[PDB]
C-alpha cells in the first residue's frame, strides 16, 4: 500500500503548527481550492487582421477549461520564461474535475468598439493540438454577453459547467474516443468584435489577455501523481 | 539618619547577586535600564529537537572585557563595542583557549542554535575623587545598519534608554537585555541561509560622556570590568563540535 | 421581475482620501490570499512599543 | 537608566491638556500610528522606453517597505527641496517593524493601456543601493492585479507581510547577513503595461507616482534613538 507505516523512528517532540499561516499571516492555506481562486493567465494573444471581417465575425475562439491551454510560446516572455503557473500544475495532480470557472477577459486600450462574448457547449475538443487560442459567426442562442469598451475594457465571466458528463478529463487530451471530446472542454468562449473594417485596422498587433480561475464550483476526482518536472532556474539566460 | 559608626569591616552592606557558582558582589547599588520586557520560551514554534536548559552552567557569570580607562581619552570616545553573544565567544578565542575549555559555553560547541536572555554588568572601581561618568547602552543589531557609523555617539545612544556609570560614587551597572531579534533563534556556526554575522544581537558599547577629571597628583586608570550572565538559554540541533568553525577576530 | 424603480444619483471621485487615517473603513485590493485575514503577532511577536 | 528623575523641581500649576487637539480641533494626534496612515510620496519616477518591449515587460520594478526609499534627488525639486518627509522620520526612530502597506499608484493622463502590478515575496534586497525604483516579465503565480487607465488611472493596494521572520529591519540596510536581505522589504511591487511598442513611445517622459502609507496592520518594534537631522531652512537658495 502507498500511505502505510511500517516502523515510526521519530526523534523529535511535537511541533507547534502555525495553523497553515493562520497564526503569523492572518490566512490559511491548507486548503488549496482558495488558492485556485486566484487568477492566473490564461493565454495571451496578438489581434491580426485576415479579412475584411463583418462584425458578426469572431476574432478569436477558444476552448475552455481549467487544464490549461496547449502553451504557445519573438516568443512570449512569459511562457518561454514562466511555464505553466500554477493551475496547471495542480491540475496535473488529478484526473478528473468538475466545475465551474471564471475568466475576466482583459482588452487593450486603443479598441473602442462593443464586444460581444459566446459561451458553446456545443463544441468538442479534436486533440490537444488545436486546443489553442485561435485566430478565425456571432450566434443567437449560445449564451451571451456584450462588453462595452468605453464604459470599463475587461468583460468578467462565469462559464458553468455544460456537460453530459459525472466529470472531465483534466490531464492533456488525446481525443482516443470520438465522443470524449464532448468532455474535455466546458465549451468554447469566442471573442468577437462589432468593429468595422476601417477601425480594426488600428487595432491590428494590440494584446488581448485572457485570465482564469475556478470559483468555488470546481471539485477535483480521484489523485493521479505528478508528472515528471522542469526546473525553471535550469532554463538558460539570454546570452548579450 | 545620620550614624555612620565604621568598624574593622568598614561600613557598608556587601550587597551579593549569587548563582551558579560564581558568586560576584558590589558596594553600590546597581542603576539597570531594561530595554524591552521578558520574551517566551519560543521552542513549541520552530524546534522538535531536544531542546534543553542548561541553567546550572551557562547562568554563571564570565568575564569577557576588562580595560583601561585613563583621562586621556577624549569626551567622545568609544571603549568597547562588545558584541554580547559573540564577545562571550570572542574573549574566550581571545584567550588563548577554545571553547571547550570554558563550561559556560560548551553548549555552543555541541548546540547548533541559541536563543536566550543576557544579564551584564559593567562593573567600575574608580576612586572616590576621580570625577567621570561612562554610559552603557544595548543596541539591537548594529552590524544590521550602515547608518550607525552617523549614530556611534553619546547624544545618539542618550535618547534609547541606557545605564549610566558615575566614577564619582563608582556606580556598577547592571543590564538586562533580554533576546530580541528578527528570527527568534542565534545560530552559533556557518549555516545555510546565513553565514556572516553570526551569534550577533546588536552592540553593547561604552561610550564616555564625562572623561576623568583629577589634579596634577590624580589616579590616572580607571579599570572597567564587564560580566556577563546567560540564564534563558535555550539550545537546540545537536550536531558535531567539529563544525563549529572559530569565531570572528 | 423587472425593475422599474428610479436609481441612484451619484458622484464619482478618483480616489480615497490621504489625510484621513482613523476611524474610517478603506477599501483596497489586498495582495494577500484571505479576504479576513490580518497580519499577526504570536507570543514572541507582540511588539513592546 | 535613561527615563529615571532624580529631584523634580517644578514650578508650574498643572496645566490643562486639551486631550492633544481633540478639545480645539475636534481630533486626536497622541498616537502617532493614525499620523502614519497619512499617505506620503514613495518615489516618482520618469517613463524611458529603452527596447521595443515585449507586452509582458515590466516597465518598472521597486522593493516595498515602509523605511522610504534611497533617496533619489535636473533634480525632482522635492527631493532636492523636501527632505525625505514623516514617515522615514517616524521610522528612523525604531530599529524594527512588522505590518501592512498600502499604495495607490497614481498613473499619468495621457495613458490608455492597461497595468498589472505584482506583489513578489521571492525578492530579495541587496545592499541599500538598488533600493530604488528601476526601470528594467509578467508572472503567473505572484499576487497580481490589473488596473485600467480607461476607468480610472489609479491603482490602489494593500500588499500584505510575507515574511518569515518576527519582523523586519527598519534602518537602511547595509546587507551584512546573506539571508537577511530576505527581511528588509515586503517583497517587490512590479508595474508593467500592456501597451505596445508604437502606443508607449508617446508616453515617454511622463510622470508615475508612487504613494505609501502603514494601513493599520503595522506595529513597530524596539526603540531606537534618532540619527543627526538636518534643518531645512538652512538649504540653500537658488541664486538667479
Ligand atoms: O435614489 C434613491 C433614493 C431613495 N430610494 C428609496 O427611498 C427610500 C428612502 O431612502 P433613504 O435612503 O432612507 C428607500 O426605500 C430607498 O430605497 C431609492 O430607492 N433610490
Amino acid at each position: 500500500e502507498e500511505s502505510r507505516n511500517t516502523t515510526v523512528l521519530d526523534t523529535t517532540t511535537t511541533l507547534q503548527s502555525s495553523g497553515f499561516g493562520r497564526a503569523f499571516f492572518g490566512e490559511a492555506f491548507n486548503d488549496l481550492k482558495t488558492l485556485m481562486r486566484r487568477y492566473q493567465l490564461y493565454g495571451q494573444l496578438l489581434l491580426s487582421v485576415t479579412t475584411d471581417k463583418d462584425i458578426d465575425h469572431c476574432m478569436f475562439t477558444f476552448p475552455c477549461l481549467p487544464q490549461g491551454l496547449a502553451l504557445d510560446i519573438s516568443p512570449h516572455e512569459i511562457f518561454n520564461r514562466c511555464r505553466d503557473g500554477i493551475i496547471p500544475l495542480i491540475a496535473s495532480g488529478y484526473r478528473f474535475y468538475r466545475g465551474d470557472l471564471r475568466y475576466k477577459i482583459v482588452f487593450p486600450s486603443n479598441v473602442n468598439s462593443n464586444i460581444w462574448v459566446q459561451h458553446r457547449p456545443d463544441r468538442r475538443l479534436e486533440g490537444w493540438s488545436a486546443a489553442k487560442i485561435v485566430n478565425c459567426v456571432y450566434n443567437h442562442g449560445y449564451a451571451s454577453h456584450i462588453q462595452i469598451t468605453r464604459v470599463n475594457n475587461v468583460i468578467e465571466l462565469e462559464v458553468p459547467f455544460y456537460n453530459a458528463t459525472c466529470y472531465n478529463y483534466l490531464q492533456a487530451f488525446n481525443a482516443s474516443s470520438a465522443a470524449s471530446s464532448y468532455a474535455v472542454s466546458l465549451g468554447e468562449i469566442s471573442v468577437g468584435f462589432q468593429a468595422t473594417s476601417d477601425d480594426i485596422a488600428s487595432i491590428v498587433n494590440k494584446p488581448v489577455t485572457i485570465y482564469y480561475s475556478i470559483g468555488d464550483g470546481m471539485q477535483f476526482s480521484q489523485w493521479v501523481g505528478y508528472q515528471p518536472m522542469m526546473i525553471l532556474d535550469q532554463l538558460p539566460a539570454p546570452v548579450v | 539618619m545620620d550614624n555612620p559608626n565604621p568598624g574593622p569591616d568598614g561600613e557598608g552592606e556587601v550587597e551579593l547577586e549569587k548563582d551558579s557558582n560564581v558568586v560576584l558582589t558590589t558596594q553600590r547599588d546597581p542603576s539597570t535600564s531594561i530595554p524591552a520586557p521578558v520574551s517566551v520560551k519560543w521552542s513549541r514554534w520552530t524546534s522538535n529537537d531536544v531542546v534543553d536548559d542548561y541553567a546550572t552552567i551557562t547562568s554563571r557569570w564570565y568575564q569577557i572585557a576588562e580595560f583601561v580607562w585613563s583621562k586621556d581619552d577624549p569626551f567622545d570616545k568609544e571603549l568597547a563595542r562588545l558584541i554580547l553573544p559573540r564577545a562571550l565567544l570572542s574573549s574566550i578565542e581571545a584567550n588563548s583557549d577554545a571553547i571547550c575549555d570554558v563550561p559556560n559555553t560548551i553548549p555552543f560547541k555541541v548546540h547548533a542554535y541559541w536563543r536566550g536572555d543576557m544579564e551584564v554588568r559593567v562593573q567600575i572601581n574608580s576612586n572616590k575623587f576621580q570625577v567621570g561618568q561612562l554610559q552603557a547602552t544595548w543596541y539591537y543589531s548594529d552590524h544590521e545598519n550602515l547608518n550607525i557609523s552617523s549614530k556611534r555617539s553619546v547624544y545618539g545612544f542618550s535618547q534609547m534608554d541606557h545605564a549610566l556609570i558615575s566614577a564619582s560614587a563608582s556606580n556598577e551597572a547592571k543590564l538586562v537585555i533580554p533576546f530580541k531579534h528578527v528570527y527568534p533563534f542565534l545560530p552559533t556556526r556557518i549555516v545555510p541561509d546565513w553565514t556572516t554575522g553570526i551569534l550577533d544581537m546588536g552592540a553593547l558599547n561604552i561610550r564616555v560622556i564625562a572623561p576623568l577629571r583629577m589634579s596634577a597628583t590624580g589616579p590616572t586608570t580607571c579599570n572597567v570590568v564587564v560580566f556577563i550572565k546567560l540564564n534563558n538559554s535555550e539550545f537546540t540541533g545537536t550536531s558535531s563540535g567539529k563544525f563549529y568553525a572559530s569565531q570572528i577576530r | 421581475p423587472s425593475y422599474q424603480q428610479s436609481p441612484r444619483h451619484f458622484v464619482p471621485t478618483g480616489m480615497h482620501s490621504l489625510a484621513l487615517g482613523t476611524n474610517l473603513v478603506e477599501p483596497l485590493h489586498a495582495l494577500r490570499l484571505d479576504a479576513a485575514g490580518t497580519t499577526q503577532h504570536p507570543v514572541g511577536c507582540a511588539p513592546d512599543e
